[PDB]
């Protein structure tokens, strides 16, 4: 997953995942994920988008 | 203060009885040099020389030259009938699409009021049909566009190029490029064709 | 397109006067280019103008000095020059000066739109 | 779109000349009423060049014009 | 006014001027520089006869 | 266009004609200088023809914007 | 053709034919400040085309029988050194170049220097390599 | 007739260029149009110098 | 700068062609080899004839950018050390 | 009219001068460029048609018998 | 073959006119042309029996197939009548 | 933009129905570029030269204040922008009428 | 905030250093010159009346207006019983006046757009 | 791989990398934009199409950057190919670097190939 | 002045006589002729039809 910002800095946290990526401006981050099940998970931005 | 002796020659037609390629047109006898049947003319008539384009000087004459019309109105050849054939119809619609083939009159008089000012200033030089005011001419382009940009310098007319080798590994083979004679392709040559035309983003 | 180097000529009297001449009239001038000369032309008479003015104006009073009031003829005549020559070379030389900066300006923006200068590549 | 009678006239007065000099070259008239295949071909090649002549003819007027005017 | 006399002095000048320069270009030679002049004025009287004599056939309204 | 348009290129292949049949050969008038004439003019009107359409075509093929077909 | 075509193949050929047609467009658009040079001539073009195909038909034995692309790329730098100040100097006269006379004779001088010296210039480094 | 003496002279200059070039009658490419462009541009430079030359010169 | 063949008018050449017979440029034109004295006396009998060689410059190389700017340069600096 | 006599004129000129390119061959696809010594074959030709057209007009003013009615 | 009412009755009257007079010249040269009229090794600015027959028998040729032509050209084109 | 005499008669020569070769005047009634469609007028007049400011003589324009008492092209020009200022500063002809 | 609008009588500013014409100036008609003519807020089909007042009603006594040293600030607030309690509705319309918390947040504490 | 993610895999974010890649991707396509529509992929015959040479360059290009810094890189490339400013038309940072063994004159004789 | 110029003009004539001993009537490769000796530039330069490529 490439995770990038249009605006200001957000992060996607997948709780169920455990996940927390830190999608920022600029930086195209690329994290791997592997997820060992199969399921429906439910989240919410994990920073103060506005 | 421009003017203070800028303009000297005045009567052009003083000038064009002298040096003009032709007889003397002060003849009498080319007032009734001839004998032919006139019949009724009650307005001026100017002769339109050449045979090629005589009667197209009265077709910029004639007010009615300027009528546009649909492609349905205009559904005949002189000798053919563009109705039947839709492929030539399609052909002639293409060859009426263009602006060349298809110019309006605004442009048509300004483009013979330069000529004329050409033809004058080539052959006489008589310093009047030329303009009396100086324009001071500025490429005013906004650079903040992302779909228009301009060429800072310009293109050099050739360039060689050395295509990119052992870029591809498929086959194992570094040559990439190879013309028609089968030769290894080392080097490139790249002609800019047009010097005033941009390139598509 | 000039040299770059202390080794380098510097530029000319005449050569500025060409520069800018050119700059004025070109064809290859763009708008904004024009525009900037145009301006930095209007102003620049203005202080150069003023300081004239403010040398005879200035070197008045000083002829009339508590001490200089009372001297020899040439000597008044000096001292009385002396204010009038600083001051109309403070206004020629800022009106030269701007006129100078804003033309290398102009020719900047020029070669940037000319692309004639060396290691000056978006 | 629409073509005014005056472009009419124009293309009218090239197509003549076209064919005047397609006819001259190829000597179409040389015939009992039925162009031969050289003829035929020659006609089309010179049509082909005369359209050709006649795109370029109007685009140098046009652009004497404009470099009079720019 | 005499629009008709006006519009024949100036076909008569352009038939006289048509037939000088067709006399012309016949006698001209050497890539221009070399024609005779008396020649020439006798090429144009005799092709303004030939056009006078032309003229009645010719032109005239249909 | 107007029927003087017509009547300037009707002029023109008269003129053709009359070098197809008497440019070379200036002799007495006959039946077989008519049908030479009716065969130069139907050879004129072919050629005429073929050059519109390929002049048309010519034209018609020179592209001038992207091809859209809707 | 066109017609002979579904709706996918006719939508690619569009697709090509547009994608072609692109400087058609890009005709259109001028700008007046630049300074306009009049473009190489076609038979030009073409003379300078045959002088490199011959100089890469003459490269093909060494290029082909080659092993090593340092070897190759060096052949080809050094070459390329070459040609591109004949190429410069050509050009240098093209720009600058007032008349159709001074385009074509700028064009035979390259043409005739990628033909006379730089065939000896070849000749040599394949020797060498 | 400023028009009618500049269609005259694009006539007449179409004329000798297609006399000129048009004289194979092959298939025109991109060199046989620019040597017909050549063609016209030196049909108006001698025009010119002919119009300037016979204006006492 | 270059001149094109095409475009080179031969000024020089008709400069060459109005000088007269006993022309020692004629001579050099014929293979008269020029070297300037080496010997320091001989060198100053050489240092009358820098106008002479300026004006025949002039005359050979009007159109020379080097010639020009020389000439210009030799006036300016005569002028300014003579005031 | 000031007018016809200048439009006579200007015809008269490209006709003469359309002449003399013919004659010298002023048309080539090598170049577009005029050669110096095409401009002065242009040149001798314009010369000696304006002095045709003067001895010409010499010797029509001189007598006006040399062109009658018909 | 769109043809329209652009010239008036006037301006058609005097335009066939004109195209009569060009086509009249264009007959004249092509007569001469082929009567030998127009050689360069004319002696006179006359034409003798052999020339007058020859033109008489072009200008009846001429008129034998003037009107004809014309009409017969009408005709092949078809051209509509504008209204 | 009142108008002070009638305009001038179509010339008859259709000839005339464009711009003007130095003029650039196109008396055609029926012009095909609406955007050049011009109505030209004949005036005839006498010339008057431009008037002098004189304080002597009670010629004060307050152009600031817009009262006016001379005849300033220059001001003049300026106020109406005219293209040829120069020009118009040059000279000026007082329109006369043929008597009445 | 129809008080506030200074740019209405722009107009008379051109007048104002300029008074060649000044007069032709005041030649116009008035629309809305030194008058607010404020468009209904209800809608009110009494076909008696062709216009209806929609100025405030506590600013209808200018003169009452004219001893206050107050702004228009008095009419603006509390003078309508209209609420709606809804989760849903919009109370701020200004998602750029916010603060970054204890850690000023880039880039989204230093940029107007978003701060 | 063309150009390798272990260049600066040790950054998390791959945005030198993503500039690299596109540095090389922009040099591969101006060496071959002309020829696309003649001699590559997007020629007329369906059955003479050639991947295009900058392929798998455009396609790593695309793997390591993102959409905003693609399509900024992308205008930038484009003002670049509008000045067809070649890479090798203004380097001079070649005189300015300590010398390295990868940098020997005679650089086949650098490697030295054993089986 | 005589040892500047001597210098100058003695570097100049010798490259004079060089040219002369070739008889090289040339001018010298940066010489600037009058604007009246000016070749001009044609500016009518007309683009070629555009047409699609069949390849
Ligand atoms: C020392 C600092 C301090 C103190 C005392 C507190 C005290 C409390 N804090 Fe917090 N808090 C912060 C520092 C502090 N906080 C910071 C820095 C943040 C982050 C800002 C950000 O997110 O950017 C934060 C964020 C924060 C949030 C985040 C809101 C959100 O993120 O959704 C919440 C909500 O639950 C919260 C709750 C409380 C509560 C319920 C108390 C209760 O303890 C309040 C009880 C009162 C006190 C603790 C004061 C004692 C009273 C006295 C008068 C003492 C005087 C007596 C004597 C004389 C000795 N705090
Ligand atoms: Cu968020
Ligand atoms: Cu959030």
């Amino acid at each position: 997953l490439i995770t990038n910002s249009y605006d200001i800095v957000h992060s996607w946290f997948i709780p169920g995942l455990g996940i927390k990526l830190d999608c920022v401006p600029g930086r195209s981050t690329h994290h791997t994920f592997f997820i060992d099940n199969v399921g429906f998970y439910y989240g919410q931005c994990a920073e103060i988008c506005g | 203060l421009s003017l203070i002796n800028q303009y000297k020659s005045l009567n052009l037609s003083s000038s064009i009885k002298h040096n003009a390629p032709f007889i003397n047109r002060d003849l009498y006898v080319f007032d009734d040099l001839f004998s032919y049947n006139l019949g009724d003319i009650t307005t001026k008539k100017s002769l339109f020389n050449d045979k090629n384009s005589f009667l197209t000087s009265y077709s910029y004459l004639n007010n009615n030259s300027w009528n546009n019309n649909e492609f349905d109105l205009i559904d005949n050849l002189p000798f053919t009938t563009l109705f039947d054939n839709n492929d030539l119809f399609n052909n002639y619609k293409s060859f009426f699409q263009d602006s060349i083939f298809n110019s309006p009159k605004k442009q048509l008089s300004s483009d013979s009021k330069q000529l004329f000012k050409h033809i004058i200033y080539r052959s006489i030089k008589n310093n009047i049909i030329q303009d009396y005011t100086k324009l001071v001419k500025h490429e005013d382009f906004d650079e903040y566009s992302r779909w228009i940009k301009r060429s800072p310098g310009e293109v050099l007319p050739l360039r060689i190029i050395k295509y990119p080798l052992g870029l591809e590994t498929i086959h194992n083979n570094i040559f990439e490029n190879t013309n028609n004679e089968g030769n290894v392709e080392l080097f490139r040559l790249r002609f800019n064709s047009n010097s005033s035309k941009m390139q598509h983003k | 397109m000039e040299p770059f180097g202390t080794d380098e000529r510097n530029w000319t009297h005449e050569e500025k006067d060409i520069i800018t001449r050119f700059l004025k009239y070109d064809k290859h001038v763009n708008l904004k280019t024009a525009e900037m000369v145009y301006s930095a032309e209007v102003e620049s008479a203005y202080f150069g103008k003023a300081g004239a003015l403010a040398g005879g104006v200035i070197s008045a009073l000083f002829f009339n000095f508590p001490i200089v009031r009372n001297l020899p003829i040439i000597r008044r005549s000096v001292i009385g020059v002396l204010p009038f020559l600083y001051c109309y070379t403070w206004g020629k030389n800022t009106q030269e000066e701007l006129r100078w900066l804003k033309t290398f300006a102009a020719y900047q923006r020029f070669v940037v739109y000319h692309g004639q200068h060396c290691k000056l590549w978006v | 779109t629409e073509v005014s009678n005056h472009n009419y006239t124009q293309a009218v007065a090239y197509l003549n000349r076209a064919t005047s000099s397609c006819v001259k070259k190829c000597d179409s008239l040389n015939n009992n009423g039925s162009l031969s295949s050289k003829q035929e071909s020659c006609l089309k090649t010179c049509a082909e060049n005369h359209a050709i002549a006649t795109k370029i003819h109007a685009e140098y007027i046009r652009k004497l014009a404009e470099s009079k005017y720019l | 006014d005499n629009y008709a006399a006006d519009v024949q002095r100036q076909f008569n000048r352009t038939a006289f001027d048509s037939l000088y320069k067709i006399c012309y270009n016949s006698l001209v030679q050497k890539n221009g520089s070399t024609i005779d002049f008396q020649k020439q004025i006798d090429c144009h009287q005799r092709l303004i006869q030939v056009f006078a004599k032309i003229a009645p056939i010719v032109v005239k309204v249909e | 266009m107007d029927p003087v348009l017509g009547d300037v290129i009707a002029t023109r292949i008269y003129k053709a004609c009359f070098k197809h049949v008497y440019g070379k050969n200036m002799k007495a008038y006959s039946e077989k200088d008519e049908a030479k004439f009716d065969q130069c003019l139907t050879s004129y009107v072919e050629s005429y023809k073929s050059v519109t359409n390929h002049f048309i075509t010519y034209l018609g093929q020179l592209p001038k914007k992207g091809l859209s077909l809707d | 053709n066109v017609e002979e075509m579904d709706t996918i193949q006719k939508m690619n050929y569009e697709a090509t034919v547009n994608m072609g047609r692109q400087d058609l467009i890009t005709r259109e658009y001028t700008f007046y400040s630049d300074y306009e040079f009049i473009p190489i001539q076609e038979d030009r073009k073409q003379q300078m085309e045959d002088a490199l195909n011959n100089l890469h038909k003459i490269i093909h034995p060494t290029v082909t029988q080659l092993k090593k692309k340092a070897n190759v790329q060096e052949i080809q730098d050094r070459v390329f050194r070459k040609l591109q100040g004949w190429e410069g100097e050509l050009n240098t006269c093209v720009f600058s170049a007032k008349n159709v006379r001074d385009s074509n004779f700028c064009a035979d001088r390259f043409t005739n220097r990628i033909n006379t010296e730089g065939v000896e210039f070849v000749k040599q480094i394949l020797r060498e390599y | 007739m400023e028009q009618n003496t500049t269609q005259v002279f694009s006539d007449l200059a179409y004329k000798v260029c297609f006399k000129v070039i048009n004289d194979k009658n092959k298939p025109f490419v991109l060199h046989d149009e620019q040597r017909l462009a050549n063609c016209l541009t030196r049909y108006v430079e001698a025009f010119n110098v002919t119009s300037e030359y016979f204006f006492r010169e | 700068e270059m001149i094109l063949p095409h475009n080179n008018r031969q000024l020089a050449r008709q400069y060459f062609d109005s000088l007269p017979e006993n022309d020692i440029n004629r001579k050099y034109y014929e293979g008269l080899k020029y070297e300037t004295p080496k010997t320091f006396f001989g060198r100053f009998l050489n240092q009358f004839n820098i106008d002479a060689k300026l004006d025949t410059l002039s005359k050979f190389y009007t159109y020379q950018k080097t010639i020009r700017a020389t000439q210009a340069e030799l006036q300016e600096d005569r002028k300014s050390y003579l005031t | 009219d000031k007018r016809k006599i200048q439009h006579e004129g200007i015809i008269a000129l490209i006709n003469y001068s359309t002449l003399c390119a013919q004659k010298c061959d002023v048309l080539k696809g090598h170049d577009d460029k005029i050669t110096d010594t095409e401009e002065q074959c242009l040149r001798v030709c314009a010369e000696k048609i304006r002095q045709t057209f003067e001895f010409t007009n010499d010797i029509y003013l001189k007598n006006p018998n040399l062109t009658k009615p018909n | 073959m769109s043809t329209r009412k652009i010239f008036d009755s006037e301006e058609q009257s005097f335009i066939r006119l004109v195209d009569k007079f060009y086509l009249g010249l264009s007959l004249t040269k092509l007569c001469a042309q082929s009567c030998n009229l127009l050689r360069n090794d004319i002696s006179g600015s006359a034409l003798t029996q052999k020339e007058k027959d020859c033109l008489s028998i072009c200008y009846n040729n001429i008129e034998k197939t003037q009107s004809a032509f014309y009409a017969k050209v009408k005709t092949t084109m078809n051209l509509p009548a504008v209204e | 933009g009142g108008e002070v005499c009638p305009p001038m008669d179509a010339p008859t020569d259709s000839t005339l129905f464009v711009n003007d070769t130095f003029t650039g005047f196109n008396p055609d009634p029926a012009n095909p570029e609406d955007t050049e469609q011009v109505t030209l007028t004949e005036i005839t007049g006498i010339v008057r030269r431009g008037e002098q400011q004189d304080i002597l003589a009670r010629r004060r324009n307050w152009n600031k204040e817009g009262i006016y008492n001379w005849v300033d092209l220059d001001y003049m020009g300026k106020i109406f922008r005219l293209f040829n200022l120069d020009a118009i500063n040059t000279a000026y002809i007082e329109r006369v009428v043929p008597s009445f | 905030f129809p008080f506030l609008e200074k740019m209405k009588y722009n107009q008379y500013k051109e007048y104002k250093n300029d008074y060649l014409f000044y007069l032709d100036f005041l030649k116009k008609e008035i629309t809305d010159d030194h008058s607010f003519f404020w468009k209904a807020r209800k809608v009110i089909k009494l076909p008696q009346y062709s216009v209806f007042s929609f100025v405030p009603l506590k600013l209808m006594m200018w003169k009452t207006m004219i001893n206050y040293p107050e702004s228009f600030w008095y009419a603006a607030s509390r003078v309508v019983q209209s609420r709606r309690k809804k989760v849903f509705v919009t109370k701020c319309s200004a998602r750029t006046l916010t603060t970054a918390g204890w850690t000023f947040i880039t880039p989204f504490s230093s940029n107007i757009k978003y701060t | 791989t063309v150009v390798p993610t272990q260049t600066f895999y040790q950054m998390q974010d791959y945005y030198m990398l993503c500039g690299l890649r596109f540095e090389r991707w922009f040099r591969c396509d101006l060496v071959y934009h002309d020829q696309r529509h003649t001699k590559f992929d997007q020629v007329k015959n369906q059955k003479n199409y050639k991947t295009y040479p900058c392929y798998r360059e455009y396609y790593e290009a695309q793997y390591a950057c993102q959409d905003d810094m693609f399509d900024f890189l992308m205008e930038l490339a484009y003002a670049r190919r509008a000045a067809d400013n070649f890479e090798s038309d203004f380097a001079s940072h070649e005189l300015t670097t300590l010398p390295t063994f990868y940098d020997t004159p005679k650089a086949a004789e650098r490697k030295t190939y054993t089986y | 002045l005589n040892q500047k110029y001597y210098t100058h003009m003695e570097h100049l004539w010798t490259v004079h006589v060089n040219r002369l001993n070739q008889k090289i009537l040339e001018d010298p490769l940066y010489t600037f002729y009058p604007q009246e000796l000016n070749v001009p530039k044609h500016n009518i330069i007309v683009p070629t039809i555009f047409r699609d490529t069949p390849q």
